């Protein structure tokens, strides 16, 4: 797997170089705000059922077509599939808020996923609504979590956006 | 490559399962003992040169016989190959200080070392003997915790070889 | 006496598919006071078939795990089982792929098939789900299948190529599209990385 | 798998209805004429290995070449491959004719078997010409089983062949 | 598998004859020059470690990119992994030589490996240089064994010659 | 297809090892039964004409029902059907006799045969029957090793029948 | 162990096979070259004890460091390990010699051969020395198929040290 | 597995001694003998089938009690596993013949036979029985082979009976 620190390696050993002062001081700083990384990772977790539950809500209002019969969330079946896969996607989202790297949502949930979608006739544009409901719903969380110190987490707050972003983009 | 934050990562995907604290908690062990571990790759870079140019000697007193002809340390590329081994070694020691893990380490270099080192003849013992005399060079450059960051690497290595 | 026009030979069609060595696969049993020769032949067997013939350095060796198969403590069966469960394992191919993608390389180690439907994805995507890696793993393991086939003793082989009682149809041509050949494998090392040979779109 | 009165309620489930009065009682017809088909699928059975031995005998004088040298069917495991897929063939019409539904025959027999016989080189015509002849043999049991009540069996009859047909189209 | 024997008798059975008096001439010669083939396996076996390292190490001097980071044969892994290649190369080869028949190679060994090398990046150009130093040190031990009756063992090298100039040939 | 020289390979292949001095003793063994072997299978072939008929017409006395109308023996197609599957069988004894194995007789005739036989009504005692008269009749024109290399092919499918 | 005979027998079982004409051959050829075995492993056996000092002090001569003290070539228990070491190999390659197959040496010597010499610090050069060493003497020894098969388990031992 | 050179290498090794002229003298005399050996070999499996069928049908007249319903080979289920268990110990016993050392018969077959046995209910005594019928019937092919040159086959014979009483104390 990769993750920040092991990507600035593998590039530096391509060049067959040691690490340079730029690449350590990018590394440094990530190992400064790995607190209010850590913060953040904290906050998705802590409410992972109520993001998905928010969303799903959120979801199944906007688009009544698909819990009616003939819509993909329609036999209970199929509405676990659902929630099941609301639920990878915002766990593979946290793993790479704490890697500082997109691989691990690239490597086993992004890919063939679309492929998939489209076989089964899973609406990839719904798929895509619920990634981006999700998003507000975790943002907020990181956000604003209770007992914090208070400080500045928004670059914290986009990295955690581009990586629901990329989801969003493969998928639809 | 192993580092303690894929490795967390890993578990948790395994188990299908959110991180939680057990993770949360190994992942800041990691960034606490950072700092030390930067400050030892650093010092190793910034003496590479000149760590690797003793390395290569203290191999070439160690055993005198390489350095005489017909011997494997005898000429230029034999001894321009030693100079560039020791300063892989270097680099990877530096890499898994930074990452974290001993997974740099482990791909670049203990991955099939054995069969490597079979085939083309060459002694784990001189590899053995030049980290040994890198790690009381950083003895004397680093102390304390980066000290121990520094010495724990060159053991892996020397463990491997052995 | 006068010869067939087309007049292709047994195995001409074995032969023009790659799949000579394997279509009737040759089956390896560890047997009672095997000797060490014997023993070395089961665990080469299983490493090229469980880990799909990618290479396996002098360092991953399990080793630990061949004293128990050595000492008889283990079965074949259990062998396997720990291989399977093992970071050897998951590094290759669970780590970097999809489990569309896990499932069809456990298919193909572990039962010696391809999947027969698109049911077995969803069984075995939803075990995951719900009791993570090893619980699958297990029920590749503990399979009528696996049991009546393979049993205890004999080392998983490839069993697509042929008919098996309650195969699909889909089942000949996907075994194909699994098998790159001899020299094939399953590995993670390459430049696309591990990407699903059998669609959804075909299951 | 699927069965008739299986795909009645399929579609009525798109639908989001009760089955209609109607639907019920196209599903009642195919109830009354149960006997019947009891009976046909039992004469398929009964007769099983004289259906493939009759079709076996008539395609190898048709069809010289694949019982010659280098032939298809020649030697003893070709020839036996193919007494084997004659068998698996006539199996899954007899399965159709219970279920009342092609469907268990087109997924689980017919789908990819035309692209494995093309892999193998085995000709898809001769194929197609056994199944053929294995209609004929079987449709001559069913009608004419032996102290079975007399009645008319003819939907019976044209329902098997729909199958066979469906098969040697597929496979051709 | 195929032997040289296999392939002659598979050949007269497809005109659906007894061997020819001809072709039982060509395989009696076979016979004679039996022993002179065995000299010639033994002598790859007996060197086939020397005959891989002195070509392992022509090779990197050839070509100083693959031992480079960057290259193919970097870091230990991968080049481990071409050590692999070239000993497994080597054995087919040897197997070829005692069967007399080149199908073993091309079966098993020759097998996908393009495929598998594209798939890697690795330069099938170098492979196939590899193949090809080693087939000059290997030919030289068959030519100059110790302790073996002297005579004519042309045919048998050039014979050699064409199972490594096969290797070569699928490799790019 | 079994013989001496594919059976060596594949053992080593599945050893992952080059062949060795095991393998190729087990090699010069075949090549030295090869002009033995030779010879039977020159005099199978002279004599292949002869040898089936005199087969086919051993079944006829032996099972005389079989030639009365009705019955397997009786017409020319079944005549002429029985002729060919003699035939074959001699072609496949010679063939396995030039390979050093029974791997030409175990792919062409028996695997499947069971089946087959079942399938058709062919009785394996017809076969036997031919088999066993072929036997007595090589017997007078071969000798030594020769006839022993014959005989044993022959019994290889009398067993299979049976 | 690996013999022609133990090969034939595992393969025949494997496929669940009675022993045919094919395992037959290949053990008829085990049987014939007994002779020329036997001959290389008494010849062997009558020079064992020269063969062996020999073999000690030619790796003596390639590596005279070995002698100087510290050195693994020091000392009398040192040195006495050397002549039981390469006495363990000729006597493993005369009982390779006597069984038809490589087996002897292959449980005896090379199987853990790695690791054993890798926790010893016991150089696979110095092996190969005393073995070429023999290979040479054994030449003047023994001719012919004799010649032939003594050489082939001496270049078996140092293809697995290599 | 073991053969009678393996063995005596073995017992030489624990002594730590180069093999004795005695010990070499006694593997010289196996050789000697190795043609009549390998007749002998051949008179068992060329008369297999024969072998266990005629023991197999002294078997039965002798014990009339197996073939009748309540006797372990009463079904047909049992008497074909019967016959099947014949033929194993056949087979092994022409192993531990060729090799000249009794241990694959040991390892393979009759490690765990009796209690095998014992939990099924197969009656030892008669399995036993059928041990020695097949041994009366081998023999006589050994001692009786078509076209083998005149000579003393009596050690050979002798060797082959014992691993007959060897698998019959076993099993009883
Ligand atoms: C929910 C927002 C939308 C939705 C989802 C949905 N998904 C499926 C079926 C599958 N989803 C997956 C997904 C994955 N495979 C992977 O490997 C990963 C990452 C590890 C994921 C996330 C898979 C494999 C399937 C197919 C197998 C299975 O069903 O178990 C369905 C079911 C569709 C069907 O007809 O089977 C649904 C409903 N569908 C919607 O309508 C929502 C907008
Ligand atoms: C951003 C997401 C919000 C925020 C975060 C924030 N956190 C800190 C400080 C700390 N965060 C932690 C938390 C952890 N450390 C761990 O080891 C674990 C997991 C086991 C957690 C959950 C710690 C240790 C600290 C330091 C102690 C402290 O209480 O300050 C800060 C302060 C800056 C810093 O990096 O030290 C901030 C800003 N606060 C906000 O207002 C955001 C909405
Ligand atoms: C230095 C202690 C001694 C020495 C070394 C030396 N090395 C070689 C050849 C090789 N060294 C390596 C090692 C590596 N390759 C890698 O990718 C890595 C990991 C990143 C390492 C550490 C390799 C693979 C080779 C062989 C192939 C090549 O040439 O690159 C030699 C030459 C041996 C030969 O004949 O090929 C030598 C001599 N030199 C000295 O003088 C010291 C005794
Ligand atoms: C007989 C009428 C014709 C014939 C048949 C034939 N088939 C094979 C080989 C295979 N047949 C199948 C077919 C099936 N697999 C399935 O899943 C199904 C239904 C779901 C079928 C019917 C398969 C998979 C094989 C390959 C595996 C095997 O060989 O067992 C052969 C042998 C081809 C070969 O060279 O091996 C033959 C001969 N051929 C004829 O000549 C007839 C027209
Ligand atoms: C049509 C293929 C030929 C035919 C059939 C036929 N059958 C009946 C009547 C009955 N069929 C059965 C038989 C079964 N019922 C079962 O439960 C089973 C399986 C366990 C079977 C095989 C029964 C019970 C009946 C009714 C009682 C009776 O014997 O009449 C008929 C009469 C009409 C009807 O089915 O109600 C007919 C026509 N007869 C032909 O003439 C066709 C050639
Ligand atoms: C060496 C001359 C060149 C080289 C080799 C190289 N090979 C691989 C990887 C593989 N090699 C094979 C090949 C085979 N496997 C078999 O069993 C057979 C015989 C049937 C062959 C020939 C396989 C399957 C692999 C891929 C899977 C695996 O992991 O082993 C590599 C590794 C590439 C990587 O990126 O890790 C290399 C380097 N490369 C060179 O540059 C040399 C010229
Ligand atoms: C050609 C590669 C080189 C060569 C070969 C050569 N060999 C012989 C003669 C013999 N070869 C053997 C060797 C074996 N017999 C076996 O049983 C085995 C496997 C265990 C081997 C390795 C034998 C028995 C002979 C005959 C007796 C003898 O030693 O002479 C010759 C002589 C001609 C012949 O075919 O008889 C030759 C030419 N000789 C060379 O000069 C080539 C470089
Ligand atoms: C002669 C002893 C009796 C006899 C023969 C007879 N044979 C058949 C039919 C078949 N015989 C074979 C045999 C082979 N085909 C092969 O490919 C091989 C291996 C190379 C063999 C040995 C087969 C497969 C058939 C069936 C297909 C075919 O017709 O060719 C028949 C016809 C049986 C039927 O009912 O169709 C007969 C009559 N006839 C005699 O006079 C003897 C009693
Ligand atoms: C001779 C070339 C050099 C030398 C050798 C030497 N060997 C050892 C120790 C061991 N030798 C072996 C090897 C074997 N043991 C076996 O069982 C077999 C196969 C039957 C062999 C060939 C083993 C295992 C040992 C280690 C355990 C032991 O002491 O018995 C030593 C001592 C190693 C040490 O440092 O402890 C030496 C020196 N001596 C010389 O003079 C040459 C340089
Ligand atoms: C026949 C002379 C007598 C006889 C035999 C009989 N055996 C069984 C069942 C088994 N026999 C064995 C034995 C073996 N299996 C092996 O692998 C080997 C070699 C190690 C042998 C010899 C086994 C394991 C079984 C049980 C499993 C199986 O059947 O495959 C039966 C059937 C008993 C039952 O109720 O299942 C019989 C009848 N019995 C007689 O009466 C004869 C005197
Ligand atoms: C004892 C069972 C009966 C007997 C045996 C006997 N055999 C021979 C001679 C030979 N036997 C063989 C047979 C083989 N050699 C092989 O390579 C194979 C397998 C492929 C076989 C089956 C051979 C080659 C010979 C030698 C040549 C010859 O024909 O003489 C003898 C003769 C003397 C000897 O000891 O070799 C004898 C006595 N004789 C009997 O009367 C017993 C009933």
């Amino acid at each position: 797997m990769q993750d920040a620190f092991t990507k600035a390696i593998v590039a530096a050993d391509l060049r067959g170089s040691f690490l340079s002062e730029q690449e350590l001081n990018q590394l440094t700083n990530l190992v400064k705000e790995s607190n209010k990384r850590l913060d953040a990772v904290n906050a998705i977790t802590g409410n992972a059922a109520e993001i998905i539950s928010d969303a799903a809500h959120k979801l199944f209002a906007e688009q009544t077509d698909l819990i009616r019969p003939g819509g993909n969330a329609y036999p209970n079946r199929r509405m676990a599939a659902c929630l099941r896969d609301m639920e990878i996607i915002l766990r593979y989202v946290s793993y790479a808020l704490l890697a500082g790297d997109a691989s691990v949502l690239e490597d086993r949930c992004l890919n063939g996923l679309k492929e998939t979608y489209v076989a089964l006739g899973t609406p990839t544009r719904s798929v895509a609504r619920a990634v981006q409901l999700m998003k507000e719903t975790a943002i907020g969380y990181v956000n604003s979590p209770s007992g914090v110190t208070r400080g500045d987490c928004s670059a914290l707050v986009n990295e955690a956006a581009t990586y629901f972003d990329k989801a969003a983009a493969s998928i639809a | 490559m192993k580092t303690v934050i894929t490795e967390v990562i890993a578990s948790a995907d395994s188990q299908g399962r959110f991180l939680n604290n057990t993770e949360l908690q190994a992942a800041n062990g990691r960034f606490q003992r950072a700092t030390a571990s930067m400050e030892a790759a650093r010092a190793l870079t910034s003496n590479a040169d000149s760590l690797v140019k003793g390395a290569v000697q203290e191999v070439y007193n160690k055993f005198p016989y390489l350095t005489q002809p017909g011997q494997m340390g005898y000429g230029d590329t034999n001894q321009a190959k030693c100079a560039r081994d020791i300063s892989h070694y270097l680099r990877f020691i530096t890499y898994s200080l930074v990452a974290g893990g001993t997974g740099p380490l482990d791909d670049y270099i203990v991955a099939g070392l054995r069969e490597v080192n079979r085939t083309f003849n060459l002694s784990p013992s001189w590899y053995i003997e030049a980290l040994k005399h890198i790690k009381g060079k950083v003895g004397s450059q680093l102390s304390g915790q980066p000290l121990t960051e520094a010495n724990a690497y060159i053991d892996y290595c020397i463990n491997a070889l052995s | 006496l006068r010869p067939a026009v087309g007049g292709t030979a047994e195995a001409a069609a074995q032969k023009q598919l790659g799949i000579t060595a394997v279509a009737p696969a040759s089956v390896v049993e560890l047997r009672p006071n095997a000797s060490e020769e014997d023993l070395q032949g089961v665990l080469r067997a299983v490493y090229r078939q469980v880990l799909g013939n990618t290479y396996v350095m002098e360092s991953e060796r399990p080793t630990q795990a061949e004293s128990l198969l050595r000492n008889g403590s283990i079965s074949v069966r259990e062998f396997v089982r720990r291989i399977a469960k093992s970071d050897l394992y998951k590094e290759r191919f669970f780590n970097k792929a999809s489990n569309n993608r896990f499932i069809e390389l456990n298919f193909k180690h572990l039962l010696g098939r391809a999947p027969y439907n698109h049911g077995e994805i969803q069984e075995h995507f939803g075990l995951y789900h719900k009791a993570g890696y090893d619980v699958e793993i297990d029920s590749y393991i503990d399979s009528d299948e696996y049991i009546e086939t393979f049993g205890e003793n004999i080392v998983p082989y490839f069993r697509g190529f042929k008919y098996q009682t309650n195969q699909s149809a889909g089942g000949f041509p996907r075994m194909v599209k699994l098998w790159g050949g001899d020299a094939g494998s399953d590995t993670d090392r390459g430049k696309n990385g591990q990407r699903t040979l059998v669609t959804t779109k075909d299951l």
